[PDB]
């Protein structure tokens, strides 16, 4: 049978329940993978945290509600991002931050990434939480230059807010998968708990819609 | 890495007392401990063992009821409440960490001991020879010898070779019949089969004298046999 | 200008001298032997505890403990013969993407998406294992590691350099550059005398250890290569692609020998092992299973399906007992 | 739920005293069971025309009782 | 005047329930075997609902499988002696309580899981629905006991055969008749009531496209199970009340609560051989998980 | 500019290569794959004494 195997079977055995209790401990956080073009408004998301060695990967720990954060940053990266987007496949969802006040078509690009991103093979079932950063400059230049030159099909007026709001649908439009995952957007503001509240709420109605999917329904 | 004794002292029979071993500069929750005896100008003998997380004890036959061996993890401690002393119980106890998994050395590192005095296994071992007259400059053959087959169905024979110095500790030479331990002299060797085996010193020196023990770690009882003394 | 005409011209010569070697071809010289059987082989055992995709996966030398890395910030190390858990490692960067198992057997490494490759000290004194070392100095992702000597290690990251470096001193030793892509996997040659690289420019290079200097460039594939493995001989090696087909390139005939592709695989390869002998072929798929073509005629021989999801790392054991296969739903099987 | 099928009651109501001789053509002295408690006589008439109950409070289904479970058993 | 003859009751077991037990054996072995086996093979890493959702199935399929010895007793006699009587009434009964309590069981789970989503989320016991299960087992079995001690294959002198029947008296029956109401009526559907009425108030608040979908699987599951398991107790309950409280003993009410009696057991047995078809293929994740069983294996 | 004289020279080091025809190499693998047939456990199935796996 065994004669000092039954030490190293035994051995065995605390170790699966470490791990086991490892995992159980790993899987009541929240996973959030936060996406962006340029240091677009990434700081002043990151800047709402309350908790050169290392230059892969930034992680970031809060805790709101009793409810515990991790948001990876992977913004130094600057590899083929079809290399290594997969690890990501299982975050709970991706916060992308987009610079309202654009000049050098800026926003074209984050478009595009905002396309790829949202239509990618990986990221089905995977909502998206959209922060629009910068309204403030938003209001001057509007003030001073017109939406048309970003967008020459631009058919309204010069007011901010409706001119937002055509961003806003114009980014939310490029979800092909309209049924599948649903696009949370906010408009940043100086108030510190109205970011962490809309994400909180973003969260917990995706965890919601994911019990729906594991306990039978839909 | 240390392993300090403390508890001994002289007890009138039938009373009671509880050692205490205290272990720094290892991973104390990984090991398994034993308590092992060696009774005054007499061979080791063991005593009990406490697996890690508490999981399995034993204990010897002559020490099972009035004793209890214990651990307590986030101190790292180890102790040993013994009661109804009798007047065989005089003798000093050593701690010895043992770690098993594939490939490891069991037995590697034992403690100081601490002397406690009393006021008026189905496998044998058997090491014929008791003392051997030696000169620092040939080679010594200690031979051991089992009343049961120690090699075991995965090909693993389980022979352990320890060598206690004079006033010092018993240290682990070889494990399995064939495997040295870590800071060993390449000098020392060990060979068998099965029943009969072997320990081999090619060129000795001044601290290769002091006695030999070869253990079992076959069936859990785990006997020691008197040991080889090799002197001048 | 003057310099792309003699990069062209010297690539044009290159392209005629390796055109005249092909005499012959693998195939019509092997058409006159006996093909293998079918290959059909047995799942011995399966590991469980991993609770996350396993990226990377190594033998041991002595061919009975192996190291796996997943993507839940866990090492584990089998013994395969009992399937007990020597050892459990909690990495600080859960992102790990690599692994390897040292030669002598007393160090493992990691890397991934923190462009650190941490070696462990598995033989300590104090009973546990603990990080040794964290070389840092890659400006990307890692991607394969392999230790050398015991105190020197081959890592290749997504900057498109390769590194060779010195553990005691903890500084790059050397450093392989001429990859235009991503490199995502490397093999050491059995003397240690030279190395394959494989990069994103669907291209494999040939590195000299010493002098840090690329000896031959290999083409012929159509898009990213994933995989590399020397042939058990020395003088050849296999790649493996996202364009679903396996080459077979020689050294020293400085060009292609053989493809291994099939009508009915579509998607790309994430693994390549030989055999002892380097009859057979093992290849890892994105459709869920592994398959044994015969390296002599370009013909599957076998299928290693079970696996729930993508095949992630495959390995062969020094001796050719067993062949142990990770996948992305967090289990590794030993086939035999 | 099949186990609960049960002998009801079958003669609803006391015997009658609708007694006619010489129609002895079927007559059952049943035990009180364990679902409906009380032991019961039935009787037929010529032709099968019906099949009457006779109350154990009548003397003759006394006397009738007692000879049959003094005799059959 | 006659011994108020239950004839008609007895032609009509013999005329119907036979084929309606063999239909209804057949379909529950094919569908909760199904179920059982495509949730047995991939058993690793199983939700709690789908925990719930195996056990309702393996009750459901001994339910069904100890329904064609009441298929053969129907059809002519009981020809199995006494221990085959005890044997099938204890696993009838401890099936029966075993699928109206983890219906309620799944019900309590899904409430969990969509109204205190968050805090069962950071705080989610792992070893409830083990727990929860064992529970459930054990309560059945003590509600089996006294028909798997009581039980006895009878011969049934007002009758004219000999059946598979208990030993207590009436009042026994009235007793043993309402614990069968209450505990596999009234309190699964007081629970699933309530758990039900507060996800449909919770996916009223919100938004999407899939809580349509979960609202109306919602609605259907709990009119099915009312609509299904409500006839049989109500007809138990007149029975009863008649046994009791109104008399109006005559052949008409006898005659006409025994048929009720048997299309309404029917009616329930439909029931427990049909909970699959709603509570398992409804959900996208099962059939997933149920094509890559059969087409990649 | 440095790259591509860098390139060149690459180039150049690269074309001065002692090749062999590719008939001797697959004769080469050939002999090889033969000379190593019996010690192939994947390729020719031990009998289950000495298979260290069940
Ligand atoms: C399931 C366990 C834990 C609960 C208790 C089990 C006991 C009460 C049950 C289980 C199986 C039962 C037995 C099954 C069948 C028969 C044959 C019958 O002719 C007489 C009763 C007898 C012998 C039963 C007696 C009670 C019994 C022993
Ligand atoms: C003889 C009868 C009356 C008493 C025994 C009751 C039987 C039918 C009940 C009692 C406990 C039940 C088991 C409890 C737990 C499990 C584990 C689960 O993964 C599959 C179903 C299974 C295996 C159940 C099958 C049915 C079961 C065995």
């Amino acid at each position: 049978l065994s004669a000092e195997d039954k030490a190293a079977v035994e051995r065995s055995k605390m170790i699966d329940r470490n791990l086991r209790e490892d995992g159980e401990k790993a899987a009541r956080e929240v996973k959030l993978l936060l996406l962006g073009a340029g240091e677009s408004g990434k700081s002043t998301i990151v800047k709402q945290m309350k908790i050169v060695k290392t230059t892969g990967i930034v992680e970031t720990h809060f805790t709101f509600k009793d409810l515990h954060f991790k948001m990876f940053d992977v913004g130094a990266q600057r590899s083929e991002r079809k290399k290594w987007i997969h690890c990501f496949e299982g975050v709970t969802a991706i916060i992308f931050c987009v610079a309202l006040s654009d000049e050098m078509n800026r926003m074209h690009e984050s478009m595009k990434l905002f396309d790829s991103i949202c239509n990618n093979k990986w990221f089905t079932d995977t909502s998206i939480i959209l922060f629009l950063n910068k309204k403030d400059l938003f209001e001057e230049k509007i003030k001073k230059s017109p939406l048309t030159i970003c967008y020459p099909e631009y058919a309204g007026s010069n007011t901010y807010e409706e001119a937002a709001a055509y961003i806003q649908c114009q980014f939310e439009d490029l979800n092909k998968r309209k049924d599948t995952k649903e696009i949370y957007t906010h408009f940043t503001c100086s108030t510190d708990t109205k970011n962490v509240q809309f994400v909180f709420d973003a969260v917990t109605d995706v965890i919601i819609k994911n019990n729906l999917k594991d306990c039978g329904l839909f | 890495v240390q392993l300090v004794e403390s508890g001994g002292g002289l007890v009138q029979p039938g009373g009671s007392r509880k050692l205490s071993c205290s272990a720094s500069g290892f991973a104390f929750s990984s090991f398994g401990m034993h308590w092992v005896r060696q009774a005054p100008e007499k061979g080791l003998e063991w005593v009990a063992y406490i697996s890690s997380g508490s999981g399995t004890i034993y204990y010897a036959d002559t020490v099972k009821g009035r004793f209890t061996i214990s651990r307590d993890d986030p101190k790292n401690t180890l102790f040993l409440q013994m009661t109804s002393l009798r007047s065989e119980d005089t003798a000093m106890y050593y701690c010895v960490r043992s770690i098993y998994y594939y490939g490891s050395s069991p037995f590697d590192f034992w403690g100081q001991g601490t002397t406690l005095t009393v006021s008026s296994s189905d496998i044998v071992m058997t090491q014929a020879t008791s003392s051997v007259p030696v000169t620092p400059g040939e080679s010594v053959s200690i031979s051991c010898r089992s009343s049961k087959s120690l090699l075991h169905s995965n090909g693993n024979t389980y022979l352990y070779w320890f060598l206690q110095r004079p006033g010092q500790s018993p240290q682990l030479l070889i494990y399995r019949m064939s495997n040295l331990a870590s800071g060993v002299p390449d000098r020392f060797s060990g060979s068998g089969s099965g029943t009969a085996f072997t320990l081999t010193i090619s060129r000795l020196e001044a601290e290769d004298v002091g006695v030999y023990y070869c253990m079992q770690h076959l069936e859990y009882p785990l006997t020691f046999g008197a040991g080889t003394k090799l002197e001048l | 200008d003057q310099l792309r005409q003699e990069a062209e011209q010297l690539k044009n010569q290159i392209r005629d001298a390796r055109k005249a070697c092909a005499d012959a071809t693998l195939s019509q010289i092997t058409n006159n032997i006996d093909p293998v059987g079918r290959i059909q082989m047995r799942t011995r055992r399966t590991l469980r505890g991993h609770l996350a995709k396993i990226y990377a996966m190594h033998w041991g030398t002595d061919s009975r403990l192996l190291v796996s890395a997943s993507q839940d910030g866990k090492l584990i190390i089998w013994d395969s013969y009992t399937t007990n858990k020597v050892h459990a490692i909690p990495l600080r960067s859960s992102w790990v993407m690599t692994c390897a198992y040292a030669p002598s057997g007393n160090y493992v490494a990691c890397g991934g998406l923190d462009n650190i490759c941490s070696i462990y000290n598995l033989k300590t004194r104090e009973g546990n294992v603990r990080v040794s070392r964290e070389l840092a100095g890659h400006t990307g992702y890692l991607s394969c590691c392999r230790f050398l000597d015991d105190n020197q290690i081959v890592t290749s990251s997504g900057d498109t350099t390769c590194a060779l470096w010195d553990i005691e001193t903890g500084q790059q030793t050397t450093t392989f550059t001429g990859h235009t892509g991503d490199v995502m996997s490397l093999s050491l040659a059995p003397d240690t005398r030279l190395f394959v690289s494989g990069a994103c420019d669907a291209s494999a290079k040939l590195w000299d250890v010493r002098e840090g200097m690329c000896r031959q460039t290999f083409t012929g594939h159509e898009s990213d290569i994933n995989a590399i493995c020397f042939f058990p001989n020395g003088n050849a090696f296999a790649t493996g692609s996202d364009d679903a087909t396996c080459r077979l390139f020689d050294l020293r005939a400085d060009q292609e020998l053989m493809t291994y592709s099939h009508d009915n695989i579509i998607c790309g390869i994430t693994s390549v092992s030989f055999s002892k002998s380097g009859r057979l072929l093992l290849a890892g798929y994105d459709d869920f299973n592994c398959n044994v073509w015969d390296a002599l005629k370009a013909d599957r021989a076998g299928v290693l399906a079970g696996h729930d999801n993508r095949v992630s790392c495959l390995g062969v054991t020094d001796d050719g007992m067993a062949v142990a296969t990770g996948s992305w739903d967090s289990f590794l099987k030993i086939w035999n | 739920f099949p186990m609960f099928k049960r002998g009801r009651c079958l003669c609803i109501g006391p015997g009658v005293k609708a007694v006619k001789v010489a129609d002895i053509e079927k007559a059952s002295i049943m035990y009180p069971s364990n679902n409906c408690d009380k032991i019961e006589v039935i009787i037929t008439l010529k032709e099968n025309k019906g099949q009457r109950c006779l109350n154990p409070k009548s003397k003759q289904a006394r006397l009738i009782i007692k000879k049959v479970e003094r005799k059959n058993f | 005047s006659p011994p108020c003859p239950q004839d008609f009751s007895l032609n009509f077991d013999r005329a119907f329930l036979p084929a309606l037990y063999s239909l209804l054996f057949l379909l529950g072995l094919l569908g909760n075997g199904a179920v059982a086996a495509v949730l047995l093979s991939r058993r690793t890493a199983l939700s709690s609902t789908d925990t719930f959702l195996l056990h309702l199935a393996v009750a459901d399929t001994l339910l069904v499988l100890t329904l064609p010895l009441w298929a053969v007793d129907a059809a002519v006699q009981w020809v199995f002696g006494s221990g085959l009587c005890k044997v099938a009434g204890a696993l009838f009964n401890i099936n029966f309580y075993a699928g109206a309590l983890l219906l309620a069981c799944i019900s309590f789970d899904r409430y969990l899981n969509i109204v205190h989503a968050t805090q069962l989320y950071r705080r989610g016991p792992p070893a409830r629905v083990t727990l929860t299960c064992l529970a459930v087992w054990g309560l059945c079995l003590l509600f089996a006991l006294p028909d798997f001690i009581f039980l006895s294959a009878h011969h049934d002198e007002r009758l004219n055969a000999t059946h598979c029947q208990y030993n207590f008296p009436q009042v026994g029956r009235t007793a043993l008749r309402v614990l069968q109401l209450v505990a596999g009526f009234l309190l699964p559907l007081l629970v699933m009531a309530y758990c039900y009425a507060h996800i449909l108030a919770v996916l009223l608040v919100s938004r999407g496209q899939r809580r349509l979908r979960a609202m109306r699987l919602v609605v259907v599951v709990v009119v099915a199970f009312a609509l299904c398991w409500t006839p049989y107790h109500l007809v138990v309950l007149v029975d009863i009340l008649m046994d009791l409280g109104a008399l109006a003993r005559n052949c008409g009410r006898e005659s006409r609560v025994d048929v009720a009696k048997s299309v309404t057991s029917g009616l329930g047995y439909m029931h427990c051989c049909l909970n699959p078809l709603l509570y398992a293929f409804v959900g996208v994740k099962f059939r997933e998980r149920m094509w890559m069983l059969l087409l990649r294996l | 500019i440095a790259q591509a004289r860098k390139l060149v020279e690459q180039l150049k080091m690269e074309a001065n290569i002692d090749r062999i025809k590719v008939s001797k190499a697959a004769a080469d693998l050939m002999a090889y794959c033969e000379a190593h047939a019996k010690e192939d456990p994947l390729l020719t199935p031990v009998p289950a004494s000495e298979n260290p796996f069940r």
